[PDB]
């Protein structure tokens, strides 16, 4: 189906027994009433395309995913900056992604790093991908920055932004943003279930970054992560959320102060 | 020739007089796990009779100020019968389900219900606190209601932040008291893993929400219950060990 | 080396850009696939699914009574029931449906629509209604004798309790922008008005107030174009 | 054309050929009895 | 026709009935009087080319289209700079383009950004294309700059000028700079018709630009837009305007102080 | 030669082959009776 | 990479230059064409 | 020269990267091989 | 073998004579007891890959090898900085490499040079590879820096890091990190054997670096060496060291203060 | 594909084709009498 649909010429009917406009909705099915079994239409050939509305063209946008700060002070400094990789931090890509239950794709992370007031000095950075189970680096001159059996990218600030391709690395067959269950066994409390809905097969390690130098660098960088989806497959479509997001890794909403799905009108018998 | 039906599974049978056609979820029948998609090595067990039958839950009176109810299907019949006993001893589980919701009334009552399944139906906490120490989370009887069931607080947002109006994308069916008095949905095994524990993870959940209120004149009957039966089609179990409770 | 030279557009990061990237894990094979039921391939599969219209979105209404259309026994021989606009990208009843959000993601739409009503009254309650669609031009019609000159369907309350009014594509151009008025009234679609045909008659000892549920979906010729950001979310708290 | 990859891996390429397989009856008509177009849904 | 035209040898005629030099102009036709039906010519073969005079070689020039300012002050600043995309702002490309009624083409917009006094410091910019219906960004750190499902270009000042290809995106079949009509319905006034001639199928969104930074940048940039036409098709040629342009989106001229199409001579009986 | 494009789109290329189809009689002689070259336009 | 080297004329913006550019809308099909009478193809049609 | 342009990821040193390098000794042939018993080819030979 | 292994359906046996679970370990062989000669299994086809666990994918990591300082003072300066090429200086690549006895491979040395406090000024460097037997340069303006019949690399600090390919250059057929023997003849002492275990066929010359200038440069550089293995073949696998390294070119350990191979438990009859 | 080298030398290329020759019986069963799978190792 490279185009939308064509309409065949129709005419009028005056006879009993054939009722196409009485599709019962109690059956759970969608009404299959076409134009040709209704008001008299003409012959039109439609050449409008359906290529843009596909999933692969709908999820091939980058969007912002994470913002990582790097203070690099002089007396209360940290040096490194870890950031756990998750996409449920910015409600735009999350709202676009949470209209399905199970997804599977590849990523094209792009890292854009700038300075506080805005400037690009030729300082060399080091982006490190720490998988789950590998030790996290503690310090700007730690032992973990040797990057042996560990992927890393060396790029400067004046260079174009780096861009690496990340495969599908979940231990299960697909991703899922809705896990109605519990990660452990035993007795579960009733007051505060901080373990309910915790997606087990979604953790993907921690992203790290430091500045390659000896002493220090009096600068405050701020890098942004842009993740593009590709080779994506979606299952079990879910309705789109109509409530404002409130938490990072828990779908919640305000019990009072509920937002309606539509705006208000003056009267029901008025279209304006 | 279509408003009558007799569903027989095992040693149970469900007869009806006013019914619509059965709803088959996503066009897929429940089938056994193929050897290509499997990942375990131990041979799974298949009782095929004692765990494949219509288990009837309790009935709930549908008043005028009712909001709705929901269940978790690999948790409701998790303590009742051979299915529950077989699911407490094993670690892996895979099955489909056949659904049937009864709600009859006279030809003078009015109202309509919406019965549908929601895969991965995660319950949302209700509150306006963003601190991790006071953020409200649902309890265990709210997440896993058991064989009894749980009620809704804000059924307009499905108690999940998702609007009820768009919930027609799920496999659904209506119970309109002027058209029929029962609704039937057959659902296959929907998961991103071949086998999964039937205790620490509910696959999906049934929901009954009256959108059109129940109305009747003074003098008619006033007890209108909602009865639900569940058939675990094509059950498989693996990883045999000691029996756990929860 | 090869005597190459650079062109404009060098060292830019285009967001909608299909280009190969460097793999981080060499010699990697992912987890095999399994059969998951209910796979989607386009967003046109979701717009062809009926979803409840929110016609009673005015005030003095709670969440559940916001999706119902009240039907009673009018004393005047002919009266007007609920009415609403057609454009699914406009703030109103088409905002509570899935096709409305899908069309809010994109910016231009074509193709015909479908609005399917459903009567949730009693069995002994009968009656007839007139659902009518009207292309642009003048304002909402005042009486039925003006509104029935367009595309209309006479509906009855029988054993089958749902009618499907189809909204034909009567636009002058090929595509309409999903945008409200001002100077953009050029892309308006029309008004769907629901009228009382005969009455809502009911026997005694029977409630005389029913409700009609309105649902809406898309047709086979429904097609979308240029994608953009939605306007359902502008502000966000730091999560 | 279409920016074929230059790598040993297969996930580091761009978007492959499109696939127009819609099959929309799995969501719109998920019933067992095939409802005819010109008929009553209930007898 | 790769060349212009060839001339066949002619001779003299002395006979009655054949008059090629009496083409009546009341018929609305152009005189078809050639050289061979007139003064005695010779045999010449013409190899002069007609390739440069085509429409595709006549409209493949860039020219200036728009100038966008960006003050970026400290206390009364704006940050962003929107500019609605229209080509009726500079009379050169407008005069070249308004000799036809209906056109259809593709664009090759090029953005050249400089500083006030003239300098190229390595500040990174962000060019955003907001289609009609998308919200306009308000502020240099607004929510709309996430560019999810929105095309944008990130380039510096020291880099070569950016250049993107824009397709034909009108809802109709072709463009038109002359719409003798009204966009709405109802009653129209007689004093001030500010809605007459408003081209409905020509609005193409708004172009936006800001500086990617955190605090501010004490600089006043000024970017210029150069639009090249390609794949162009023209219909219904119109006469070229002979009056000076006065308004942006309305063809007007001064009633008094009219400009003649030709200059003045001393006498009619004198060629100099 | 002629700078073929490297993209999936078709509008992002350069100018294609030329077309010398003038057909100038649609503006110079838009009449119904074909006026001969050696004749009077009115009889 | 391929051992290339640059030549004079790099990083210049020539106005009369036929070169491919990057598309902003990927996977885009425009509005179909209709028959409009009075199409021109050269400016020699107007001088005659 | 060929009208090329650069992409993101330029001038980066990826550790796990299979790319050709410049030889320091041109026209070099190493010491020939001999048969050494006990050659391994994968780390699965050691876990068994 | 592109995948791991498949399991055939098994069943139960009730008969005498066949005992697959009684593999005697006194024979020095590994028990060949499979799943199908044991508890009843099913039919599974395994598509898990064994490509990543190969030697060529296990040794194709760069890791750090050497750190070379360059003071370049004013009155007690040196100018040059020699560094003998050996990989037994950093215990990560050494621990990964010392699980085999004989190896043979090619190298892809990469040189990353930075400044003391961290900065990249455009100073040109000169990396020199001095083979064994060639004279070592003494001074920043010595005679040996002419690089005639000697490979060298000229690169700046602002340039990307240099990367050269080094072949297999041992006089023997393969490398070896364990030489149980003596390099010379005669009588060997009993008190201090500083010549025991000295690998004769492993010395590969000395790496050198200076700054190309005339007078001096008040800067303190610090270059790092990253050696990637390729075309690698391993023989005679050895057990992995469980003791902390103590010396550069001698395997030693602390007689007292011995580290156990595993951590401690509370009791033997308890899994936690 | 696979980044073939552009040089006269052969050691300056990238990793060549893989080789899945395991042969693990040289370490697990280095004995002379081939022990059968269903038998006693000592008689």
């Amino acid at each position: 189906a490279e185009s939308a649909a064509n309409t065949t010429p129709s005419s009028h009917r005056l006879e009993t027994g054939r009722v196409p406009a009485l599709q019962a909705a109690e059956t759970g099915a969608t009404s299959n009433a076409t134009d040709e079994n209704m008001i008299e239409t003409r012959c039109v050939v439609n050449r409008n395309g359906v290529l843009e509305t596909t999933i692969n063209h709908f999820f091939s946008r980058s969007g912002l995913v994470g913002v990582v700060n790097l203070t690099d002070g002089g007396t209360d400094t940290t040096g490194y900056a870890t950031w756990d990789i998750d996409i449920m931090g910015f409600v735009q890509l999350r709202r676009k992604c949470e209209m399905f239950t199970y997804m599977r794709f590849n990523a094209e992370f792009t890292f854009v790093t700038t300075t506080k007031n805005g400037e690009a000095r030729p300082y060399m950075l080091q982006y490190m991908y720490v998988p789950p189970g590998a030790p996290k680096p503690t310090g700007r001159d730690a032992f973990q920055w040797q990057t042996a059996t560990n992927p890393s990218v060396f790029v400067k600030l004046t260079d174009p932004p780096a861009q690496v391709s990340v495969p599908f690395m979940s231990p299960a067959s697909a991703y899922q943003w809705f896990y109605d269950g519990y990660p452990t066994f035993g007795q579960h409390p009733e007051t505060s279930n901080t373990t309910y809905g915790l997606c087990p097969n979604n953790m993907m390690g921690t992203f790290a970054v430091r500045v390659v130098s000896r002493e220090a660098s009096q600068l405050k960088l701020q890098t942004r992560v842009y993740m593009k989806l590709k080779h994506v497959r979606a299952w079990v479509p879910r309705p789109i959320r109509s409530q404002p997001y409130l938490l990072k890794n828990f779908p919640n909403y305000d019990s009072s102060k509920i937002t309606n799905s539509a705006r208000d009108r003056s009267s029901i018998k008025q279209a304006n | 020739s279509d408003r009558v039906a007799q569903l027989t599974v095992g040693n149970s049978s469900i007869t009806t007089q006013e019914a619509a056609n059965i709803v088959l979820a996503y066009g897929e029948w429940p089938e056994y796990c193929p050897d290509t998609d499997a990942t375990a090595v131990d041979k799974p067990t298949r009782p095929d009779v004692s765990v494949n039958r219509f288990y009837t839950l309790d009935s709930k009176m549908w008043q005028e100020n009712s909001t709705g109810w929901y269940w978790k299907f690999p948790d409701v019949l998790n303590k009742t019968g051979v299915f529950g006993q077989n699911a407490q001893f094993h670690y892996l589980y895979r099955s489909g389900f056949c659904l049937h919701v009864q709600c009859n009334a006279s030809k003078f009552h009015q109202g309509a219900l919406l019965v549908a399944v929601i895969p991965e139906f995660v319950i949302a906490g209700r509150g306006s606190n963003t601190k991790p120490n006071e953020a409200p989370h649902p309890g265990f009887t709210t997440t896993f209601p058991g064989t009894t069931g749980a009620t809704f607080h804000d059924p307009y947002v499905l108690d999940s932040g998702v609007p009820l109006s768009q919930a027609l994308i799920y496999p659904h069916q209506w119970i309109n008291l002027r058209t029929n008095n029962c609704a039937t949905v057959i659902v296959p095994y929907i998961n991103a893993v071949p086998f999964d524990s039937a205790i620490n993870h509910s696959n999906f959940g049934l929901i009954v929400i009256p959108v059109s209120p129940l109305k009747y004149s003074s003098g008619a009957t006033t007890a209108i219950p909602i009865t639900i039966t569940i058939a675990p089609l094509n059950s498989e179990f693996g990883g045999l060990r000691q029996a756990v409770s929860q | 080396g090869i005597p190459a030279e650079l062109r404009p557009g060098t060292n830019q990061f285009l967001t909608t850009d299909d280009d190969t990237a460097a793999p981080i894990l060499p010699g990697f094979t992912p987890t095999p696939t399994i059969h998951i039921p209910g796979e989607v391939h386009s967003l046109l599969e979701l717009c062809r699914v009926e979803t409840i219209l929110e016609v009673n979105n005015t005030t003095e209404a709670t969440g559940l009574t916001r999706l119902l259309i009240p039907v009673s026994s009018q004393n005047k021989a002919d009266e007007l029931c609920a009415a609403f606009m057609v454009d699914p990208g406009r703030i109103g009843p088409w905002q509570s449906t899935l096709v409305g959000q899908i069309c809010r993601y994109y910016t231009q739409w074509s193709g015909s629509l479908k609005v399917t009503f459903m009567f949730t009254g009693s069995f002994m309650a009968t009656g007839k209604m007139l659902v009518a669609y009207s292309p642009p031009g003048s304002a909402q019609p005042a009486n039925r004798e003006t509104a029935m000159l367009g595309t209309h369907v006479i509906w009855d309350f029988g054993l089958q309790s749902s009618v499907s009014l189809v909204i034909p594509w009567i636009s002058n151009t090929h595509f309409r922008t999903a945008k409200t008025g001002g100077n953009y009234d050029y892309y308006t679609a029309g008004v769907v008005t629901l009228w009382y045909q005969t009455n809502y008659v009911v026997p005694p000892e029977t409630p005389g107030e029913a409700y009609i549920i309105a649902m809406g979906a898309a047709q086979d010729n429904f097609t979308l174009k240029i994608c953009k950001d939605t306007d359902e979310v502008t502000q966000q708290a730091v999560l | 054309f279409t920016n074929i990859n230059y790598y040993k891996d297969s996930y580091a390429a761009s978007a492959t050929r499109q696939d127009f397989t819609q099959d929309p009856k799995k969501f719109t008509q998920p019933v067992l009895d095939s409802i005819r177009e010109l008929s009553a849904p209930l007898n």
